[PDB]
């Protein structure tokens, strides 16, 4: 069906947080995540408080309200939806993980720039480079993180 | 969909069903549940008995939903999955992949050896360096500093068993 939003203005809310890392260190992993992809595509994102965004950035353990509970802690660490209204759109995190800032652990920007690109209607990548792969790949430093060009082509095919 | 794939001792551990099986027609969707099932024809149980023709996993990619990949349709899987009300469910995360693309050391693992140290012992994911160990009877899976994956020494030869009473440490099969 070739799901992308229609729109090229979207809003994003963080609705709760995680205990495991300070409340600005998930904001400013969740903006940076979006900026990953703000600048390679027309794409734009405010950032609302109250009522429901377009897309909805939650924490979660096992059941939370949708029909595909959390595992605990290992194995899946997060899912998304694909655009559209209601859920879809919305990223899920299991905070039966232990989140962090830096790079030991789980790094919630990678996590994060992932499932948003579930959320702006992309599928899995072949490519073990691809930050589109389904398995979590940790860097030894994000300093040099790059978008892989598997990932631009397909973001640029759906947006422009 | 983001996941940490298990090592196969743990996914030995944590599935209610390990099974040799076929799988036999594409899928069918039930919009109802938002999930897939696939038609499976069973060959051996290796873990189970207390539940098989159907195997249900998430309907999208998104949400880690196991797609089948494979096109040769004789081709026995390994399948290791979770029951929830007497339903046989995966994941992409799931321990699922072709029984002869297994070491034979997996293989032993799954017939017989990884049972041992599923009462006691604990394989523990270490995603990066330094990598805080919790207990003597956790075994620090470090094959992540590799390219990564099930493709990796601790994964195709060695298992999580205990030495003494309070201690696992890695060992061959
Ligand atoms: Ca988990
Ligand atoms: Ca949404
Ligand atoms: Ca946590
Ligand atoms: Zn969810
Ligand atoms: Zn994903």
């Amino acid at each position: 069906g070739i799901p992308k939003w229609r729109k090229t203005h979207l809003t994003y809310r963080i609705v709760n947080y995680t205990p495991d890392l300070p409340k600005d260190a998930v904001d400013s992993a969740v903006e940076k995540a979006l900026k990953v992809w703000e600048e390679v595509t027309p794409l734009t994102f405010s950032r609302l408080y109250e009522g429901e965004a377009d897309i909805m950035i939650s924490f979660a353990v096992r059941e939370h309200g949708d029909f595909y509970p959390f595992d605990g802690p290992g194995n899946v660490l997060a899912h998304a939806y694909a655009p559209g209204p209601g859920i879809n759109g919305d990223a899920h995190f299991d905070d039966d993980e232990q989140w962090t800032k830096d790079t030991t652990g789980t790094n919630l920007f990678l996590v994060a720039a992932h499932e948003i690109g579930h959320s702006l209607g992309l599928f899995h990548s072949a490519n073990t480079e691809a930050l589109m792969y389904p398995l979590y790949h940790s860097l030894t430093d994000l300093t040099r993180f790059r978008l892989s060009q598997d990932d631009i082509n397909g973001i640029q095919s759906l947006y422009g | 969909c983001t996941c940490v794939p298990p090592h196969p001792q743990t996914a030995f551990c944590n599935s209610d069903l390990v099974i040799r099986a076929k799988f036999v027609g594409t899928p069918e969707v039930n919009q109802t549940t938002g999930y897939q099932r696939y038609e499976i024809k069973m060959t051996k149980m290796y873990k189970g008995f207390q539940a098989i023709r159907f195997v249900y996993t998430p309907a999208d990619e998104s949400v880690c939903g196991y797609f089948h990949r494979s096109h040769n349709r004789s081709e026995e899987f390994l399948i290791a999955g979770k029951l929830q009300d007497g339903l046989l469910h995966i994941t992409g995360c799931s321990f699922v992949a072709p029984w002869n693309s297994l070491s034979l050391a997996q293989r032993r693992g799954f017939t017989k050896t990884y049972t041992v140290g599923c009462e006691e012992c604990t394989v523990f994911s270490c995603l990066s360096i330094p990598c805080k160990l919790q207990s003597g009877t956790h075994c620090l899976w470090t094959d992540q500093l590799l390219n990564g994956s099930e493709k990796g020494f601790q994964s195709r030869h060695l298992a999580c068993l205990p030495r003494e009473p309070g201690l696992c440490t890695w060992q061959s099969l």
